[PDB]
């Protein structure tokens, strides 16, 4: 019904406080639990269990960016007059991450940035685990290679991969959870500490690969599919 | 004499509204800082240590 | 040059009328969102400015009434460095911190 | 002493609101400078 | 409801087109004559397409070329809808229980953690990546 | 040596001027670090002065500067603004040889690209004399210019002549040039060592 | 064994017994 000017002021204040409570309730409705971790690379099973649980929890939060998202961000960022195919960029990104995967299972760390370095942990034969580490201060990594080594010399491909790396770094800095391998997830924890949470399917592909050299299939040009259909 | 005097409406509205705006902004900034620190504390631990 | 890229982002707003103004010159430590109070016609923005040459923290409020004034007020972010000239408004008598109106401003982000 | 200070403050607030809402001199409107 | 418009209010061409496509895809079914909902949507889209680093390129693509249905669906699903969903859920209380709103916005990515920090930094209510 | 330094530091007579002549940011870093909350005015002249100028956004071109500390330099400029003095008139040089100096008729604060910042101009020394015209203590801890070349050795000599007309000098090269100038008597105390005196004055 | 890779980075790979003799020393 009709209201007095004082009642209008009261209604304004009520709406502002309602919006504050909505701010709190938006975080509350995201049913989330603090990410759990361990302190030492003691056993393969414990680290795998923690990583799988963390990945499952972040997936059920539904706040992560897939490879399609980063490909679309690269497509938007590289626009200067001509349209670059989204599928082409997605295929190139998947090929790059597969090259990183093949290089790190052979004990060669790959440096994408002064902050993130992709490495591998072997506990025994048939037991390996991908990790992301910071640059060490006193023990230089053994045979560390830049990403530029494993990318074709063509200007378009190199530009696409550089843009993808830059956008991934920015997304990690702001606080996103980016997917790097298939069914794996890249997160930036407190300070400048980066972590790689591996699902069970990915641990499996990494173990089959380290066991009988069964590498993942070659990336193929995939047509864009409708999220709404 | 008593029945004549009454509570004004212009100055009361102006002053009340100004104090409501200041209190609302202060409360919102406190809630924002607490919410963000809760988000930071939700994703701030090393996986392996 | 560190400041070379800041030049292309300069935004300068001014009025041809000259009143008595309070001059602030420094970095924006914290700036909140905007509030509509006078029958949803005005814009209220609380500002925390770290001045230059003294490095002290002062708290002010900014008022916007026109479309161009709101556009100029929306350019102020965190860590933005401002040379702001502000006319005092007589509504500060009921406020903890002074309320101001932008006369001239130069914004770099 | 005829006009109280509180009422003078209210009159100042109202006059400032009127001067902001309706502008007679066009030199009082913010202008964006070309760069 | 889309027809109505305040005086001297300029609604951008791409904002209008995006509103039309949202209407045609059923992303306005929850509407029950709450003007602030469309005001929020229009403001968010306007700021995103005018000031965001990636939104500006999206707007240039929309202006220059003619995109197809699949690319528009990807654009809406992966950038526009998360921003709209967060900025709607934080201003409209009744949207929490609105069956249509959950029925349409359940699978949309949650982006509260980043948009919070953008708000706390003094950014406008539509920046999602950064200022160009 | 101890008595004069103790009188200048513990019993200072304000206003106080501490001109630390140094061509290395680190060289006078400690000395300046000792005068941030213990001096009224500090003057920076030398290669570290051009480092400070680089931290100011003004192009240095061929003039060297301690890049690894540049941010710290800027921090100093942020902490103390009035307590810092920098030259405004620059006499550039074609190279490091003993060629005639090159000055700029307009906008002499800017160093053109290709030339090296060599000498302090007449305007900066005029400002120095105008400021030091009211100063009870005038310290010194290093040379104000390069003396291996005659065309660029005039800065420290001119500064000493202006200051002589308390006067304490303790520079490694400034003291020797002052003694070679012939104004030793006017100085209140000229120390026999440059680095040791500056280290003692640091604290 | 000491190797120089593609980026001209040299590394020394130590066997088990070599590290044992290092640690004994």
């Amino acid at each position: 019904i009709v209201k007095t000017e004082l009642e209008y002021v009261e209604e304004d204040s009520r709406l502002r406080k309602e919006k504050i409570e909505l701010i709190q309730k938006n975080y509350d409705n995201l049913n989330a639990k603090p990410l759990v971790g361990v302190d030492l690379y003691e056993s393969y099973s414990l680290v795998l269990n923690k990583s799988a649980w963390n990945y499952n929890e972040i997936i059920q939060r539904d706040t992560q960016l897939t490879i399609l998202d980063m490909a679309l961000q690269v497509h938007l960022f590289l626009y200067e007059g001509k349209i670059i195919d989204i599928a082409h960029i997605q295929k190139i990104i998947k090929t790059f991450v597969l090259n990183v995967f093949a290089k790190i299972i052979k004990g060669v760390p790959i440096v994408l940035n002064p902050i993130i370095i992709f490495d591998s942990v072997r506990f025994d034969k048939s037991k390996i685990l991908p990790v992301a580490v910071a640059n060490p201060k006193l023990m230089p990594p053994l045979g560390v290679q830049d990403w530029d080594t494993i990318v074709d010399e063509d200007e378009e491909i190199k530009k696409i991969v550089s843009t993808f790396i830059k956008l991934l770094e920015n997304a990690l800095t702001v606080g996103h959870e980016v997917e790097f391998f298939q069914d794996t997830l890249l997160v930036r924890n407190v300070d400048g500490i980066t972590s790689l949470y591996v699902s069970e399917k990915a641990a499996q592909v990494f173990n089959n690969s380290v066991i009988d050299q069964i590498m993942p299939e070659k990336p193929k040009y995939e047509a864009l599919e409708d999220p709404f259909s | 004499i008593n029945q004549t005097k009454e509570i004004d409406v212009n100055s009361k509205i102006v002053k009340t509204e100004l104090e409501y705006v200041e209190e609302d902004s202060r409360l919102r900034k406190e809630k924002i800082e607490l919410i963000q620190k809760n988000y930071d504390n939700l994703n701030a631990k090393p996986l392996v240590g | 040059n560190i400041f070379a890229n800041k030049i292309a982002n300069q935004k300068a707003y001014f009025k041809r009328d000259i009143k008595t103004v309070h001059t602030f010159l420094g970095r924006v430590n914290y700036i909140q969102r905007a509030s509509k109070f006078n029958d949803e016609k005005r814009v209220f923005r609380p500002l925390q400015i770290e001045l230059s040459g003294t490095n002290e923290i002062v708290d002010i409020y900014l008022e916007a009434t026109t479309y161009i004034s709101k556009k100029a007020l929306d350019e102020i972010r965190q860590n933005s460095y401002i040379f702001l000239e502000a006319k005092w408004l007589p509504e500060s008598n009921f406020l903890n911190n002074p309320l101001f109106e932008i006369q001239n401003i130069v914004i770099e982000n | 002493k005829i006009i109280s200070e509180e009422k003078e403050i209210l009159h100042l607030i109202e006059q400032s609101k009127r001067d902001r809402d309706f502008i007679d001199n066009f030199s009082k409107i913010l202008e964006e400078k070309n760069l | 409801s889309l027809i109505d418009q305040a005086e001297y209010e300029v609604i951008d061409y791409e904002t209008s087109a995006i509103l039309f496509l949202l209407l045609k895809k059923g992303f306005l079914n929850f509407y029950t004559e709450k003007t602030e909902a469309l005001k929020v949507i229009i403001g968010v889209i306007k700021v995103f397409l005018a000031k965001d680093v990636l939104g500006r390129k999206m707007r240039a693509i929309l202006v220059e070329h003619g995109i197809d249905s699949i690319v528009w669906n990807l654009y809406l699903n992966h950038m526009i809808l998360p921003l709209l969903k967060y900025h709607l859920l934080s201003e409209l209380q009744y949207l929490a229980t609105n069956r249509e709103f959950i029925k349409k916005f359940k699978d949309i990515r949650n982006d509260g953690r980043i948009l919070l920090a953008y708000e706390r930094k003094g950014y406008e209510r539509g920046i999602a990546y950064d200022y160009k | 040596e101890i008595k004069n330094l103790d009188k200048a530091l513990s019993r200072p007579e304000r206003p106080i001027v501490a001109i630390l002549g140094g061509a290395k940011v680190s060289d006078k870093i400690g000395v300046l670090n000792n005068l941030l909350k213990y001096v009224d005015k500090i003057i920076i002249g030398g290669a570290m002065a051009y480092t400070f100028l680089a931290a100011q956004g003004i192009g240095i071109g061929k003039s060297l500067v301690e890049e690894d500390k540049i941010d710290l330099a800027r921090e100093y400029l942020k902490n103390n603004l009035d307590k810092f003095v920098l030259p405004i008139d620059y006499a550039l040089a074609k190279d490091f040889e003993d060629v005639k100096p090159f000055y700029n008729l307009e906008n002499t604060l800017e160093i053109p690209n290709g030339y090296m910042g060599l000498d302090i101009g007449p305007k900066s020394i005029e400002v120095f004399k105008k400021y030091i015209k009211d100063a009870k203590t005038i310290l010194w801890n290093g040379p104000l210019g390069v003396t291996e070349f005659k065309y660029f050795k005039e800065g420290t000599k001119a500064i000493a002549k202006a200051i002589t007309e308390y006067t304490v000098v303790g520079g490694g090269d400034s003291v020797a040039i002052i003694e070679e100038l012939g104004l030793d008597r006017r100085f209140s105390h000229v120390s026999t060592g440059g680095g040791a005196t500056l280290e003692f004055l640091e604290g």
